[PDB]
């Protein structure tokens, strides 16, 4: 198990050290607590080619190093 | 008079209060847990000396193992909030190391800064107020005693930095 740094955008920017085992749900809950206590959000990888939503059990750190891809992870809220 | 943008970079050793000061200014809330920062960014619009200022605040890492790309944000920053804790003499001595790195990145002796002494609510002071005044006067920058736990000087520290950035705004 290893750790890497990842940058997240939302509307403003946070770089956090993320485990190789952390799921999308853990990352979202971590980012949610970092700016809005008393914690529904979703994570998206964004490229110039298109957007895509990460699944709950997916590992955003492994998704990141799978990228000719200036991808950016974005936190969003339906509200 | 006119709309202006200021890029503030909070700088200092770990556990010194950099994140707690920034969150107090943005959210009017004091963070309790010690979460070591890597690189956090914030945006808030305020009025300082009768002008709307778009502040872009960059809270950075104190731990050297978390501070890889320091040269890049020290390039983009216009002013620097050098924070130390009054109960931590080591973080006070590290200030000069941060000072010199910032002068090397910008490659000039005229870099707007503001020396901040945090954790003033604690009685276990190990850095006297005059010690920091000598260091600040030797750098030619103001010195502000702040407390992120009770919001003391938080607004003054950031607003004074903005006024220090205007002195070299072209
Ligand atoms: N008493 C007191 N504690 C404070 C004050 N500011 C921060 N703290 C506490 O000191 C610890 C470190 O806070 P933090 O903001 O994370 O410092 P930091 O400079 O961001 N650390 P890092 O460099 O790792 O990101 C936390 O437990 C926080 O609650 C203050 O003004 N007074
Ligand atoms: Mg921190």
């Amino acid at each position: 198990e290893f750790h890497g740094v990842m940058r997240f955008y939302f509307q403003a920017t946070k770089c956090i050290r993320v485990s190789s085992t952390a799921t999308t749900q853990d990352v979202i809950e971590t980012l949610a607590e970092k700016f809005r206590p008393d914690m529904k959000y979703s994570l998206y990888e964004v490229h110039v080619s298109g957007e895509r939503r990460l699944d709950i059990d997916e590992k955003p750190l492994v998704v990141q190093l799978n990228w000719d891809r200036e991808g950016r992870f974005v936190l969003k809220n339906e509200n | 008079h006119m709309m202006t943008e200021y890029k503030l970079v909070v700088v200092g050793a770990g556990g010194v209060g950099k994140s707690a000061l920034t969150i107090q200014l943005i959210q009017n809330h004091f963070v309790d847990e010690y979460d070591p920062t890597i690189e956090d960014s914030y945006r808030k619009q305020v009025v300082i000396d009768g002008e709307t200022c778009l502040l872009d605040i960059l809270d950075t890492a104190g731990q050297e193992e978390y501070s890889a790309m320091r040269d890049q944000y020290m390039r983009t920053g216009e002013g620097f909030l050098c924070v130390f804790a009054i109960n931590n003499t080591k973080s006070f001595e590290d200030i000069h190391q941060y000072r010199e790195q910032i002068k090397r990145v910008k490659d000039s002796d005229d870099v707007p800064m503001v020396l901040v002494g945090n954790k003033c609510d604690l009685a276990a002071r190990t850095v006297e107020s005059r010690q920091a005044q000598d260091l600040a006067r030797s750098y030619g920058i103001p010195y502000i005693e702040t407390s992120a736990k009770t919001r003391q000087g938080v607004e003054d520290a950031f607003y004074t930095l903005v006024r220090e950035i205007r002195q070299h705004k072209l």
